[PDB]
């Protein structure tokens, strides 16, 4: 029910200015105290400031790396939380999370400030602080941003203005964050070869329309763990003849841009426990007795947004009762299983 | 395939300083006529991957010469002196001379900053435990005293999840093999199932001095799992298929089930037949773990289906493409 987003976060020159937004919604944004969080990349995390509430004054504290440069402030009408980044260095970049924050203290021994502890936090925005222009080198251009339910199909374009370039091979390598880099596959400019990696040889689909100098990537099947951003390269590459040419690749020169998807997860018989509001649920076999080759599955969200495992086990060819009980919704499901025609 | 091996995996050095990262790989990367196929990029967080080196010491068009390659044969060297600001990022290293061609891990990229460089909440940060072991993480502070701490899961890319906090108090949904205790000086959270999952950054956060209104957050701490094997024999699955039961067809809904029954090795590839074609959006699977009675997996390959969708098609197809199975073991079904 707690939403917490983050906006506002592009790339700002070194002593510049960036407005943070955080908009929340699923509670009391009236009373509740708010929290700024930043991770620089690869690093820690380092706690940037607070808002308290109503009647506790509306006070604001801060970090002593960022006391007085930047600046908190929050409007309990739109539910949104601002952070105003003012002479911005290149210390300050990395992801920025909001986070509801929670007053812990102990109520019968009794002490002065107590501790501070975060519940709910958002994704978290990012913030670069590096100067630069990024649109001096765009000759190559990709696809919006897309955001896709879980199991539909995109489409990632990748295209040069008019017919710029093309003796480099076309590759598609996607980045995944904390995993690294990682090559998907690729077209040689002679049109003779279109290896894709055996990884992603099932969903992936590469295409390349010569006609307007045009690249694709067609993704079906959309799991969680393609939620990463797409860059299209051309490089270079050295040829020389075999028995059926063979090709060994030079550089990845000019990049795209990056496509950024992001699939929503958020916005011998046996037995099956379908639609329980709850996880999770208990299956014992024969009123606990039956435990040789026991395979229970594992629960999934489907897309009613309750669970649905399953449970199954081994049975002989000559033996020719589940019970499940769940209990956080208070239904008692004992079954037998028999087959008819 | 063969795969490259980077490290150091992170460096945090001092500006104007020097600074090398090296590549090793499993087999040669060089040619006729001594040439060596591997580039080094690096992905200046944000911008798009920037290419610096390529064919092993080429230097590219534009990159200043305080970036340099070196190395030959296996293992590669890249040194960059004179660090400075915008040099931040992850470095990696591609080799070009066998298909499919891939990558390395990378290699983080940090400035020493040498300023307020004093941590309120100790944290140490390489952590590792075996599976299905206990394992406790420690956080030290002079706040400790009179303040507790609580706890965060982070894992890269995504929301920060709050473990612990507080005296014994620990939030729903998070799984209850997190425990969380102090004593002194020190605050514990102690791990007692290993499970696969658990491997992220941990966090302790809590105030910085004795009576202050700031809040601190530790150094962090990597777990890491040290899972094994068992026995890996490649093994083939046993496979059935069920229809949707005729008290599912008194309702809207009907599943289709295809089981494959302790096999190995991990990798199977599952394809649907609603008719003879393939689903777009309407099957989902689940898996068990290694049931230590014979060290092998499962799967449940799940397709739902409209009642109305159901009744419409005759012959459904569970394909299993396995790597000790030849053959697409293939079950149908039928109405009698």
């Amino acid at each position: 029910e707690v939403r917490l987003v983050e906006s506002g976060g592009g790339l700002v020159k070194p002593g510049g200015s960036l407005r943070l937004s955080c908009s929340a919604s699923g509670f009391d944004f009236d009373n509740a105290w708010m929290t700024w969080v930043r991770q620089p990349p690869g690093k820690g995390l380092e706690w940037v400031g607070r808002i308290t509430g109503p009647g506790e004054g509306w006070s604001v504290d801060y970090a002593e790396s960022v006391k007085g440069r930047f600046t908190i402030s929050r409007d309990n009408t739109k539910n949104t939380l601002y952070l105003e980044m003012n002479n911005v260095r290149t210390e300050d970049t990395g992801y920025y999370f909001c986070a509801r924050t929670g007053k812990y203290y102990d109520f019968w021994s009794g002490y002065p400030p107590g501790e501070e502890y975060f519940q709910d936090w958002g994704q978290g925005t990012l913030v670069i602080v590096s100067s630069d222009k990024t649109h001096t080198q765009v000759h190559l251009t990709q696809s919006g941003p897309e955001v896709r339910k879980p199991g539909t199909s995109v489409k990632v374009s990748c295209k040069a203005p008019g017919n710029t370039l093309k003796t480099y091979d076309l590759h598609w390598v996607r980045s995944v964050p904390g995993q690294g880099l990682q090559w998907m596959g690729w077209i040689s400019h002679e049109g003779d070869k279109k290896v894709i990696v055996e990884r992603f040889k099932a969903k992936v689909t590469i295409d390349w329309d010569r006609s307007t100098n045009t690249a694709y990537l067609q993704l079906s099947g959309l799991t969680s763990g393609d939620t990463a951003v797409y860059y299209c390269a051309k490089g270079s590459k050295h040829r020389l003849r075999d028995y059926v040419d063979v090709d060994y690749l030079s550089n990845l020169e000019f990049w795209g841009q990056g496509t950024a998807v992001t699939v929503s997860s958020d916005k011998a018989l046996g037995c099956l426990v379908k639609d329980y509001f709850p996880e999770p649920v208990t299956v014992s076999w024969n009123s606990g007795a039956l435990t040789s080759g026991v395979h229970t599955f594992p629960a999934v969200l489907q897309s009613s947004g309750l669970y649905s495992l399953s449970s199954v086990v081994t049975v002989p060819s000559s033996s020719l009762i589940c019970n499940v009980n769940h209990k956080p919704s208070n239904t008692k499901v004992d079954k037998k299983v028999e087959p008819k025609s | 395939d063969f795969v490259l091996t980077q490290s150091p995996h992170s460096l945090s050095v001092t500006p104007g300083e020097s600074a090398s990262i090296s590549c090793k790989s499993s087999h040669s990367l060089i040619h006729g006529d001594r040439n060596n196929y591997l580039a080094w990029y690096v992905q200046k967080p944000g911008r798009s991957p920037q290419l610096l080196i390529y064919l092993a010491s080429s230097r590219a068009s534009g990159v200043p010469d305080r970036f340099s390659g070196s190395g030959s044969d296996k293992d590669f060297t890249l040194k960059i002196s004179r660090v400075e600001t915008e040099d931040v990022g992850t470095y990696y290293c591609m080799q070009g001379r066998e298909s499919p061609w891939t990558f390395g891990q990378g290699t983080k990229v940090d400035i020493k900053d040498k300023t307020h460089t004093a941590s309120e909440l100790t944290q140490d940060p390489a952590v590792s435990v075996a599976l299905k072991q206990t394992v406790t993480i420690t956080c030290r502070g002079d706040s400790l005293r009179s303040h507790y701490a609580s706890w965060y899961q982070k894992k890269p890319g995504q929301a920060p999840v709050l473990l612990f906090y507080g005296k014994n108090n620990r939030p729903s949904g998070i799984p209850d093999r997190f425990s969380g205790s102090a004593s002194g000086n020190r605050a514990s959270l102690t791990i007692t199932g290993a499970q696969a999952e658990d491997e992220a950054d941990y966090y302790c956060s809590s105030r910085d001095k004795s009576g202050s209104r700031l809040s601190v957050f530790g150094g962090g701490t990597k777990l890491t799992v040290l899972d094994k094997t068992h026995t890996r024999t490649v093994a083939a699955p046993s496979v059935f298929i069920f229809p949707p039961s005729d008290e599912q067809l008194k309702s809207g809904t009907a599943s289709v089930v295809c089981l494959l029954n302790n096999f190995y090795p991990r990798e199977a590839k599952v394809q649907w037949k609603v008719d003879n074609a393939l689903q777009s959006g309407n099957s989902q699977e689940s898996v068990t773990e290694q049931d230590s009675k014979d060290s092998t997996y499962s799967l449940s390959s799940t397709l739902t289906l409209s009642k109305a969708d159901y009744e419409k098609h005759k012959v459904y197809a569970c394909e299993v493409t396995h790597q000790g199975l030849s053959s697409p073991v293939t079950k149908s079904f039928n109405r009698g």
